[PDB]
DNA sequence: GGGGTTTTGGGG
DNA sequence: GGGTTTTGGG
DNA sequence: GGGGTTTTGGGG
């Protein structure tokens, strides 16, 4: 059961380790939504959440030649559609990205959208961030679930299990509680990272390089 | 300082003025634009607190506060129905049929809260001891004043406060809906409920599930920063709330950035009723334990009685901090929340093993009892949220040859070779522990560098 | 007028 | 004042 | 000086 056009959507690409080829066809449809915000972080809805599209140096030299009089930075609570995009997972750093979850997120690749200026859409409930909601958050954290619970179970082996003697009979015994620190993966740092998706790959633009391009 | 009550305030004078309140309901300061913060709160007093009770319905009758500053924090944060506010320089005025008093904070206006009960929210969750009781536990600019002349008037509305508390239910039927009706709201509403379980989401949030009067189960987000008062069994008042209609695997409310979660203090009648009406539900985890992937958490323990008043402390504090904290050091036993990732040894028929108590060693028995004592030899590897990024699992023993931990599984230790029975529920909660989004809460006691899990069972 | 501040008599 | 920021506790 | 406020130039 689902409303939420961007949650569906992210939903099913997560669900599906970010294959999107593998998420429903009947889904791949234009995507008219309204814009939130458009600077410093452009931000569109679907009206009950609000994601943030990735443009391609393409679609925005596209748009600006069908529509010279429109500026992008300026779409503020306009509208546009979207009729050629796509969806894919990449590895960020969400102490620094609010649009996505557990240094995981799910970008809306915008390779062409068209500017219906001045039509006024149906008022809806206030949009939030997808990547806070309860559900959205849970899907993800099952993501990694699964991620982490396939790794561990490939990395540990041979039932190392502690001795029964460390623990019993320990009157005189000391010891240090790291001694139950156990590596889940090979991954090369601190941070869990042996996932099998694919890191998605697009040159995408910064909203700041496309304020300077229209008004520098 | 003049202080008046409510009902005599005047309305005409338009002059500044000053009363002692209490506050029943507010709001969460929050920005309105690039320099002003608002706080929007009720207020009664011995004047004005219930409505011309005949036809009312014991609705309450109250007055609004409405706090304006340029700074978030020249603002009061109400985490609790039923403390008092003191308030300089407010002029008064009719909005809508009712008093509202306005304070300009940036200004010239001023605010100070006082506990009502021994100690505020905050010096309770910190467990300290309020200066004296007619010391503020808050209030805004610099310097707070009390003269000789308030004791009288502070110490009296806190009686009032608790007499009030203790006969109405001050939070009365038409301040709040029914959870089982909150998908027929337009808009936002408020809730009054119980929370039967705060689940710890992530670094940052706290998910909370609630329950009230009606009987229907809702979960929430809840900031931990914003709302460190929430504790289990506890009930509160969620002021301004909507129904998400986007969630379909469980009913969600969700919470703005001017929403508010307020408890109720001792004397509270309301609360004391619904803490013992409303009563505790698994119906929402039963039914999860059927489905392939369920987007509730489900807490398959419960430590023992003896233990619920324990704080509990995180795998990163447990395993990166338990030799280098002077406080973590003093302590052996301790409570922690955390989810299975994987169990050791893996095959289920090998969780009991042999002992002998004399030479300390346990063994296998796929030859049969000539091991010795059976016992439980299970190395669970967790994980959480305190530590959900690293690259780290940690391990979390069930030794049993001494008791501790013996009734985790609610199967008492028995050959799983032999014992089909045994065998089979041991399995099934195999696969219950793993399963994602399946946590545990136990008390662990820490012995040579290792923690064994004890005084924990079943659900 | 009155705050805190210093401006210590006077802007907008 | 029963409301909507960015700090994206606010 | 500068806010807010109204005192709309001037107190302590
Ligand atoms: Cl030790
Ligand atoms: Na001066
Ligand atoms: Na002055
Ligand atoms: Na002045
Ligand atoms: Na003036």
């Amino acid at each position: 059961q689902q409303q939420s056009a961007f949650k569906q959507l992210y939903t099913e690409l997560f669900n599906n380790e970010g294959d999107f080829s593998k998420v429903s066809s009947n889904l791949k449809k234009p995507l008219k939504c309204y814009v939130k915000e458009s600077y410093p972080h452009f931000l569109v809805t679907d009206g009950y959440f609000f994601v943030a599209p990735y443009f391609t140096k393409e679609a925005v030299n596209e748009f600006h030649a069908k529509f010279p009089n429109v500026n992008i930075v300026d779409l503020t609570d306009k509208v546009i559609v979207i009729n050629n995009w796509s969806l894919e997972l990449r590895r960020v750093n969400s102490a620094e990205v609010f649009t996505s979850y557990a240094n995981l997120e799910a970008r809306l690749i915008v390779h062409s959208f068209k500017p219906n200026l001045q039509e006024r859409l149906n008022p809806t409930r206030y949009p939030v961030n997808l990547f806070r909601d309860d559900e959205f958050k849970t899907t993800i954290q099952h993501f990694r679930h699964t991620a982490l619970q396939a790794a561990i179970n490939k990395t540990v082996k041979g039932d190392n299990l502690v001795d029964i003697s460390k623990v019993a009979d320990a009157a005189g015994k000391k010891g240090k509680v790291d001694a139950g620190i156990v590596k889940a993966s090979a991954s090369k740092g601190d941070e869990f990272s042996d996932f099998s998706f694919k890191e998605g790959n697009t040159a995408t633009l910064k909203i700041a390089d496309i304020f300077v391009q229209e008004k520098g | 300082y003049e202080y008046v009550e409510l009902a005599k305030a005047s309305l005409t004078s338009a002059q500044p003025q000053h009363f002692y309140a209490v506050v029943i309901d507010a709001t969460f300061p929050y920005k309105t634009n690039q320099e002003r913060y608002i706080c929007s709160l009720k207020i009664v007093d011995p004047t004005l607190y219930l409505k011309q009770q005949k036809g009312a319905g014991d609705a309450s009758d109250y007055a609004t506060l409405v706090l304006y500053a340029k700074r978030f924090e020249d603002l009061p944060i109400i985490h609790r129905a039923g403390d008092i506010i003191r308030v300089h320089r407010a002029t008064l005025r009719l909005y809508n049929g009712q008093r509202q008093f306005n304070a300009n904070v940036f200004y010239s206006s001023s605010w100070a809260l006082f506990s009502t009960d021994k100690r505020s929210v905050t010096q309770e969750i910190n467990n300290q001891d309020a200066v004296s009781d007619t010391t503020p536990f808050s209030f805004s600019s610099k310097h707070a004043t009390i003269e000789k002349n308030e004791i009288s008037i502070l110490q009296n509305l806190r009686k009032w406060a608790n007499q009030y508390f203790s006969s109405y239910s001050v939070i009365s039927s038409d301040m709040y809906t029914a959870l089982n009706k909150a998908q027929a709201q337009k808009g936002d509403f408020d809730v009054v409920a119980k929370i039967l379980q705060v689940h710890e989401l992530d670094e940052y949030t706290n998910e909370l599930k609630l329950k009230d009067a009606s009987g229907q189960v809702f979960y929430t987000l809840s900031l931990k920063l914003k709302f460190p008062h929430v504790r289990t069994g506890e009930v509160v008042r969620i002021r301004s709330a909507t129904y998400d209609e986007t969630s379909t695997q469980k009913k969600v409310l969700i919470l703005s950035h001017y929403s508010n979660i307020i408890t109720f203090i001792q004397s509270s009648k309301l609360a004391k009723e619904l803490r013992a009406k409303i009563q505790d539900d698994h119906s929402v985890e039963v039914a999860s334990l059927k489905k392939n992937v369920s987007l509730n958490a489900v807490v398959l323990t419960e430590v023992d009685k003896k233990h619920a008043a324990l704080p509990s402390t995180s795998l990163q504090d447990l395993f990166h901090h338990a030799d280098s904290d002077k406080e973590l050091q003093a302590q052996d036993t301790f409570r922690t929340q955390f989810y299975v990732t994987k169990i050791e040894p893996s095959d289920v028929k090998e969780w009991v093993k042999g002992y002998d108590r004399k030479t300390k060693k346990s063994s296998s028995l796929k030859g049969a009892s000539g091991k010795g004592d059976n016992i439980f030899q299970v190395q669970f590897l967790v994980k959480d949220a305190s530590t959900q990024l690293n690259n780290n699992t940690y391990r979390v023993l069930l030794y049993t040859q001494d008791g501790l931990g013996a009734n985790f599984f609610n199967v008492k230790a028995d050959n799983l070779h032999k014992n089909a029975d045994a065998r089979k529920k041991l399995e099934d909660s195999a696969e219950l522990l793993t399963k994602f989004n399946s946590y545990v809460d136990a008390v662990v006691e820490r012995r040579n560098g290792f923690y064994l899990i004890k005084d924990t069972k079943l659900i």
